[PDB]
């Protein structure tokens, strides 16, 4: 179990908006925590039966939660990250898709140098089976377990920890790390999470085309991570320099292949799949 | 979203920076009026596509009298250029642009991108002029220098000098070089570029340094706050079908192989294009469904997918979702009447209903394969074909 | 050229002049998001499309949620919509304008165009709001006021002031008023407009004077010194045959009938529609033939007025023009041939070598008819139906 | 004879440029007194035999011409219509199509200030058959006679010219207006030189949809025209707020129709014709 758990309490800015006051109700059935939540203006009201405050210092000072989920519009994001970060949150999760990539490159350079953690953005969030839910998917397909899961794409997220479910290994913790070019956590910052959590035994490593985080992590995982990997890349008959959904998702210049990352993940030895549908029976080779 | 030469060139412009004199014309008359608004001869014509190679195409021309240029201007307005960028059609040439010829010294790279790994935006300058960058930097990359913009400060002069004396230049070409590299990193920072390309950066007979071709690149997710680029957008470039399929929030791109896709997420989207492969099927589109699986959104879809011809299958995959299942089935049925589907259609649902859904796509009669799981799935499809 | 109305209201913004919040959406979540960026409810969506009357067609709607908004946005993008002032096609809505409700206490008009007959750009102002104003001006022409602007020295406020007190407003809505007045008639000189139409202007219940809807329209003989506004047209509102014809230099206007007319000339082009239908036919379409009667140029006319399948026979009519009527004869055959055209010819030919060609014609063995003036070709075609 | 004759000396502007080359060559060949041209930089040359000068004044002054032919891009036409009445041509012909209407206004306002003519814009010029020519129109199908003509269209006027050349009547001159919004000289102009010249029997008016110049010129007709008027409106068959062709011919607000025109043209008993094709018929008639 890493980053959230039965004891993470969590405020939701974008709270009593669409998809802020659904996938609230989502969390609070799933027993998640959720202390509040803020939407400028609407302070000093109550939502899904939680207290909503003007901004997120008054609500950190009247719950003490530790954790923030967005559900705040592009155009304000960047704002609102940065208003969370400054009241010390110190987990930010944003589920919001189409930032500006310029607003990210400020944004991560402020994360790292505050020290706060963000999963995000354009990502379907983390869970925790059984203790913790901040996202969008859906509960009933995990469960307890060990095996842990580091994703670019939700969906694709969704078919493992149902194969993991179905073989009955479980799930320690779900990571989608978002489709996003640049992510405020990427591969090595959640592998080496998992390498050091006793309940997580082994790794589901799922990434797609474009960039080199893929890359990167084999190089961090043949040095550094010692429980088993077994990973999936999506995207080989994709076409080149063309969108795939993902604002990440494009091969650019000739560089991040789906192949080049298999390739590149074998060398670290790790346990490529070449279908997403065998992604539970490499794992019962460990 | 891609820009045209002429526009980026009126961007510089604006920025004050250094580009040849030109007009950009829609009728050869206006191609031909250009050249003595320009000056004496000889002029350069060229056609304006988004697609890079356009010289080799033809579509770039030294002429010397006027009539020359009416020739030139008739025989490609309203015509496709096939170039090998694009893809077998070609895009519509629409503008020509006609611009004064410049006496070339030396040709030299300039270009910026956002780098994915150091999470900066990096510019990158080489001697290497007139040449596809990608072959220079996998051959000689000792020839090419970049810098980082430092987010905290902003593009200074000691990095436009760096690169400027890196590139061996000297004297008032130093200072020239300065002004450009502070322009480009701020036009970048100001109207949310995506990348930045001038090749060739051009040192003139006269001793000047002049962009002679540009090639700008916005980032889409910043047109909320770029009214301007906006407008701009020329939607002639693309496939009309991916403008058309962004209005029901989906995610098209056509491919050429005869098995239609529908799935719900980029991923998934693209992990089903591939299984399908693996079982020697060929993905004829990528089709990733935004909105809720709902009647109208799924009937859309399949318009979408087979307006393409070489579709023989279609092979629906949709995991969880915001819609339970059986309502999907419902959808997909009434898509397959009113669109009136011909292909094989294989569904794979998996989530609320899942296993209801999947018997009101068996018992509707219509030629609906329910499939028992992905692989199945993928094995139906291209079975189907 | 024509502007949409967010175009306009966009350059209202520049100016200063006051129009309600508002976004233009291109998917329906974009539409749905506008909402909360707006404030609270109610708001109006309108279609986006050059014509007007969008009202009436159900193009324009106050809703209460932003489900409502969503629902709108969807049920619209990507459809045509038919007011009483498009064809029956219709205009494409691309573009959903989302602004924030106006409390209307008074609804005005204003407005400004060139009067060719006294030879100044006239405002006019009237306190018939909400009304077409053709219907207005002739059945109540008292009731609508007007200013003219002294080329010599441009807008005054005087002007302004005299239609605002004509109008019956006082007090702060008299400068309000004036300062629109202002901003309008400068906004026309310098984008060298063509037409302004605010219909209504109202003055809402919180005493203050703001523009709800607007309509411009640009002279396109303007735009190569109006560069913004260049950017700004949008072809998916217009025939798109019609810019297919200029791009080679032919003036095309798509009609209902059966005869199609390829003349050289303005006049002699509707002076031919004229003469067939004088002659019981019924002509469909209008097109001059602005350039040389190249072979080029004369096969594209026939593909463009071909491209209408109501069309049972082609009318040529050329008088004089700078080529001979021999190679004009060799062009048609050629035309005929590459273009394969099924429907009859009648050709009219007149000057240089008009003998020489009709005989060329006449031997071809196609389907051509060379008539022997005017009267006798308009017969002829009008019999070929 | 009005306007142009074999003693006008003409200098053409824009002279060196395609159009204004060839179209000199037609006026020089059928015997036009061309004595020179301007093209701003390019003065100190000669160009199909004559003199070419640097600005319209040098010319003035080196030639004496009063009448000027513009043959100049649309965005430069203003300047060289307010150099051509700076340096005191008193005629000037102006072929140019495209220029700004907004610019014709201002032009129109300074040439009726100061007391000079103009034919134009957007027109195919004036020709005096047998003695001169200034335009592009073809020379072979006029000859010298007693029907002056007026029109908005130029190949209208060829029809025209044409009949009145076969049925042996021949044509004083023949004056195009051009097909712009706002023409530097209209019909009430030219209806009365014609109405004061010997050498014109009749008049045979031509025009189109939109505007109201056919309209007002009618009323002017009624009251002060003696001599006998033929006109022809081409448009009938036009649609509703559509350019056709002609930057003038647009039917806007519901004005300016075909017919209205007839109607008012015969009010002021004028000879109308509704198909162009008995123009010389009706001349016949007088
Ligand atoms: C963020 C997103 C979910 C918002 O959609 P939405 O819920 O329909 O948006 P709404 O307008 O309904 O609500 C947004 C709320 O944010 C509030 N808000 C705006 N700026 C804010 C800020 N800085 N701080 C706090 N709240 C803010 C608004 O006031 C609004 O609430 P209100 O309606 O009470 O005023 C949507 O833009 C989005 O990004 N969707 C894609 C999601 C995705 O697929 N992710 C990847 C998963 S793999
Ligand atoms: C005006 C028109 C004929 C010019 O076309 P063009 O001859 O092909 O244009 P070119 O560039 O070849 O020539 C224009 C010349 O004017 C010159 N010029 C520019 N500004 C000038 C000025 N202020 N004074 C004088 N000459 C000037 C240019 O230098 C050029 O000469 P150059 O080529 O030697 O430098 C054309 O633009 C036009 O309006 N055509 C339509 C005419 C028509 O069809 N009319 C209706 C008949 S019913």
């Amino acid at each position: 179990s890493i980053l959230i758990d039965k004891n993470t309490k969590v405020i939701c800015q974008g709270f009593t908006g669409s998809q802020g006051t659904f996938h609230s109700e989502q969390a609070i059935a799933y027993g998640t925590k959720m202390v509040g939540g803020v939407t400028p203006g609407k302070g000093g009201t109550t939502h899904l039966g939680l207290p909503v405050f003007n901004t997120v210092r008054e609500a950190v000072a009247a719950t003490g939660a530790t954790a923030s989920v967005i559900y705040v519009p592009a155009p304000f994001c960047k704002d609102s990250i940065l208003e969370a970060i400054d009241a010390g949150i110190k987990l930010i999760i944003t589920i919001t898709e189409g930032i500006p990539t310029l607003d990210m490159l400020t944004v991560k350079v402020k994360l790292d140098e505050a020290g706060v953690r963000m999963i995000g953005p354009n990502c379907p969030g983390v869970i925790t089976p059984g203790e913790c839910k901040i996202g969008i998917q859906p509960g009933h397909i995990h469960k307890p377990g060990k095996v842990g899961i580091v994703s670019r794409s939700g969906t694709l997220t969704y078919e493992a920890v149902k194969q993991t479910t179905d073989y009955g290994f479980g799930q320690s913790t779900c990571v989608g790390i978002g489709g996003d070019p640049i992510p405020g956590s990427n591969f090595i910052d959640i592998l080496e999470m998992f390498e050091k959590d006793p309940q997580t035994e082994a790794i589901v490593m799922i990434g797609e085309i474009g960039g080199s985080a893929e890359e990167e992590a084999a190089a961090y995982i043949k040095e550094h991570v010692t429980k088993p990997v077994v990973g999936y890349i999506a995207g080989v008959t994709a076409p080149k320099g063309k969108r795939m959904g993902h604002a990440g998702a494009i091969i650019a210049g000739g560089k991040g292949t789906a192949d080049e990352k298999f390739a590149a993940l074998e060398a670290a030895g790790v346990k490529t799949v070449r279908s997403l549908a065998d992604i539970g029976e490499a794992l019962k080779t460990v | 979203m891609n820009l045209h030469e002429y526009q980026a060139k009126q961007l510089f412009a604006r920025y004050g920076l250094p580009a040849p004199v030109g007009y950009a014309c829609t009728t050869p008359r206006e191609a031909e009026e250009a050249a003595s608004k320009i000056g004496a001869g000889p002029w350069v014509v060229k056609c304006q596509v988004h697609a890079g190679g356009r010289g080799k195409a033809g579509g770039v021309k030294v002429v010397n009298s006027k009539e020359d240029i009416r020739a030139f201007a008739e025989n490609w307005l309203g015509k496709r250029l096939v170039t090998y960028q694009t893809d077998a059609n070609g895009q519509p040439v629409n503008q020509i642009l006609v611009e004064a010829a410049t006496d070339i010294a030396k040709e030299l790279y300039l270009g910026a991108v956002v780098d994915r790994s150091s999470r900066r935006v990096v510019f990158m300058a080489s001697t290497e002029g007139g040449v596809e960058i990608e072959k220079v930097a996998e051959e000689t990359p000792h020839l090419i220098h970049k810098v980082a913009l430092d987010p905290l400060t902003g593009p200074m002069p000691y990095q436009g000098r760096e690169l400027a004396f890196k590139l061996g230049l000297e004297g008032k070409l130093v200072q020239q070089f300065t002004k450009i590299f502070m322009g480009l990193a701020t036009i970048f920072l100001e109207r949310d570029l995506a990348l930045i390309e001038i090749n060739p950066l051009v040192i003139t007979k006269q001793g000047d340094l002049i962009c002679l071709d540009g090639k700008l690149g916005a980032d889409g997710n910043a047109l909320f706050r770029q009214p301007d680029l906006r407008e701009m957008r020329d939607q002639s470039q693309e496939d009309p079908r991916e403008a058309q399929a962004a209005q029901w929030e989906l995610n098209y791109v056509a491919l050429d192989g005869n098995i239609g896709c529908m799935v719900n997420g980029a991923g998934l989207a693209m992990g089903t294009m591939d299984i399908v492969k693996l079982h020697g099927g060929e993905p004829a589109n990528f089709l990733d469904v935004g909105g809720g699986a709902t009647k109208e959104r799924v009937t859309e879809a399949f318009k979408i997918i087979l307006s393409d011809d070489k579709v023989k299958a279609v092979l629906v995959n949709i995991f969880g979702g915001i819609v339970r299942c059986d309502l999907i089935a419902d959808g997909i049925i009434g898509a397959v009447a009113e669109v009136g589907v011909n292909v094989p259609v294989v569904v794979r649902l998996e989530g609320n209903n899942a296993e209801l859904g999947a018997k009101k796509l068996a018992d509707s009669g219509l030629n609906i394969i329910a499939a028992k799981g992905l692989t199945d799935a993928a094995q139906q499809v291209v079975a189907a074909v």
